[PDB]
């Protein structure tokens, strides 16, 4: 995990696949495919809607 | 074109209206990167719902333009037999948009022998285009038959 | 040829020093593991022509720790390096916490 | 996440090609295609021609030594006998200069 | 003649050199067995040169 | 986290692995050793050559 | 919204045990559904068998 | 295994042989010789009619 | 029969790692832009510079 | 920067590559010896030429 929030090798290059976008975001199968990212931002405060 | 093998046991879709960011609404969205006069890379988000026995509405989206609004509309309705062969609802031209003053571009598109498989899971099989953006000359190779092929 | 066997050669030799460096400071006191890399060389027209190392390799895996006489002597056990300066200021990092 | 939630940050794709033969070195294990290799044939691991991967394993190389060090010593053989023949052929051409 | 000479040669070279890069990655990680072929030549009359 | 208060940590030294490496190194450094001895004769052979 | 079919099924060689407990010897149908290629292989005749 | 579905060598030259057609193909003994496939395509959905 | 002159070839050749990192072989199709006392263009692969 | 306090600094001689060296340089000479010994056979048959 680089400073550019990418999983990269020793020589850099970032893995690809697929992202998940939404919320909550699942992986969707008709992406494109990405550079798999681990961001440390916050989570989304999400209020109780069903229970 | 896009080719598509597309499970029969699946049911009906139950969220109503359709949304394109309702994936409940679908069993199955495409996507296909076009290119245009001025190059711009317009995905077409190729959604299939499962209206009843061997009809499917599909609706393109052009996803890479904001701009345009939730298509309601069917583009085209894949309708098939009992066996699952290619039947009728598979070729439609379809508009793109505008992307930085671009021109909205139509094309043609095929969905030749997609076929229906009687079980197992909705999967593209392949798709291609004709458009592509330049590129240059980056070597030079001759095969076994004197034809001197650019790369 | 024998650009591969010195490559090969060269590379069999700094390993086994990065291994016995690593015994050298075996049993040590806030010791990380460290390894070296391989590396491959370009294809002429698709031959490729050479063996190389892409580097060293740290590991930060969890070691040993062994409970001490005093109590200024302070390891650090989750992620979290010890703040250290020099005598021109400048920062550096440290696990380990034997202090007087 | 420190509030009990577990959200996927992604999914590696992964392809094969029509050739396996028809890749290219780009320095070390790093693979351009080619026109004799295939298009990318796209899917997901443990889903037909792809399979559940090493969690937490790499693989090494699949080397054996003992039909390497076998060519070494059959081509050496075949080099000593190219070595005699063209000696044999100079010897040849030395009493067609001694002819003369 | 000579030339089947240095064509054997430089193809037992060139194989040597082969068999000598998949020695110098032994052991390293994510490597696959690559060796070299042969190629033969085609009849002058019903010859065969190289 | 929480540190270790009052003790002080190690090394993350295995012995096996190391030692193991230790062999397989060696016998590559053998096998290059061996391969650079083939070399060398073939080399000695190319100057009885002439 | 399928189609009903109708099938010809055969009770062939189905015996009847003097004493025992009813057992069923085995069932076939030449009925199935696809299937892709998975992999190759030939025998020692040159038949390419697929899988 | 080629792009152009056949088994071809270093040369690209692809090997023959019997073909089977039919559903389900058997090999037949009265064809001319032609290049063996490995297709990737879907099989046939068969129903069941005789059990 | 004569000569038509002098060839150059441009294959890929072989590269060594060195100590320093101010000596940069070109990998690829690539020339170094040197410059004399006249200020005269000239090139070279050669990437040795102190 | 801080020095070695009560140490000294030996030789920064690896002894792999020296005799890498060591040969190639030898296997050189050996070609150089054999060029030479193939260019005194010419002027040999220079000589027997009259």
């Amino acid at each position: 995990l680089d400073e550019n929030r990418n999983l990269v090798n020793m020589q850099g290059m970032q893995l690809t696949g697929y992202p998940a976008t939404g919320t909550p975001p699942t992986i969707q199968q008709g992406a494109n495919p990405a550079p798999i990212t681990i961001p440390n931002t916050l989570m989304a405060a999400k209020s109780t809607t069903t229970a | 074109s896009m080719q598509i093998n597309l499970n029969s046991t699946d049911p009906v879709p139950s969220k109503t209206p359709f949304s394109v960011s309702d994936a409940d609404s679908y069993n199955k969205k495409g996507t296909v990167t076009v290119y245009d006069s001025q190059g711009n890379a317009h995905d077409m988000n190729v959604y299939f719902v499962k209206t009843k026995d061997n009809e499917w509405a599909v609706y393109t989206h052009d996803s890479s333009d904001p701009a345009a609004t939730a298509p309601t509309t069917a583009s085209t309705t894949l309708k098939f037999n009992e066996n699952g062969i290619l039947e009728s609802g598979g070729t439609v031209n379809i508009t793109t948009g505008t992307i930085n003053g671009a021109t909205a571009a139509t094309f043609s598109l095929s969905f030749l022998n997609s076929m229906q498989q009687n079980t197992g899971a909705n999967n593209i099989v392949a798709t291609n285009q004709n458009g592509y953006k330049p590129g240059d000359l980056v070597s030079y190779q001759i095969n076994n038959d004197g034809t001197v092929v650019g790369n | 040829s024998f650009s591969q066997a010195v490559s090969g050669l060269n590379a069999a030799a700094t390993n086994l020093d990065v291994i016995g460096n690593n015994i050298a400071n075996s049993a040590t006191y806030g010791f990380k593991s460290g390894t070296a890399s391989f590396a491959d060389m370009f294809a002429g027209s698709k031959v490729g022509l050479g063996v190389k190392v892409a580097g060293i390799t740290q590991d930060f895996t969890d070691g040993t720790t062994t409970n001490t006489g005093r109590g200024l002597d302070v390891a650090i056990s989750q992620n979290g390096f010890f703040r250290l300066v020099d005598s021109n200021g400048s920062v550096f990092y440290s696990r380990n916490g034997q202090f007087k | 996440y420190s509030n009990e939630q577990e959200q996927v940050l992604g999914q590696i794709v992964l392809a094969n090609f029509a050739n396996n033969e028809g890749l290219a070195s780009q320095g070390d294990n790093v693979w351009a295609a080619t026109q004799a290799s295939g298009v990318a044939l796209l899917g997901t691991a443990g889903s037909g021609n792809f399979g559940k991967l090493t969690n937490g394993a790499l693989e090494a190389s699949n080397v054996d030594l003992s039909k390497e060090l076998v060519n070494m010593i059959v081509a050496q053989r075949n080099y000593q006998s190219n070595a005699q023949t063209i000696k044999t052929q100079d010897q040849i051409l030395n009493t067609l200069v001694n002819l003369r």
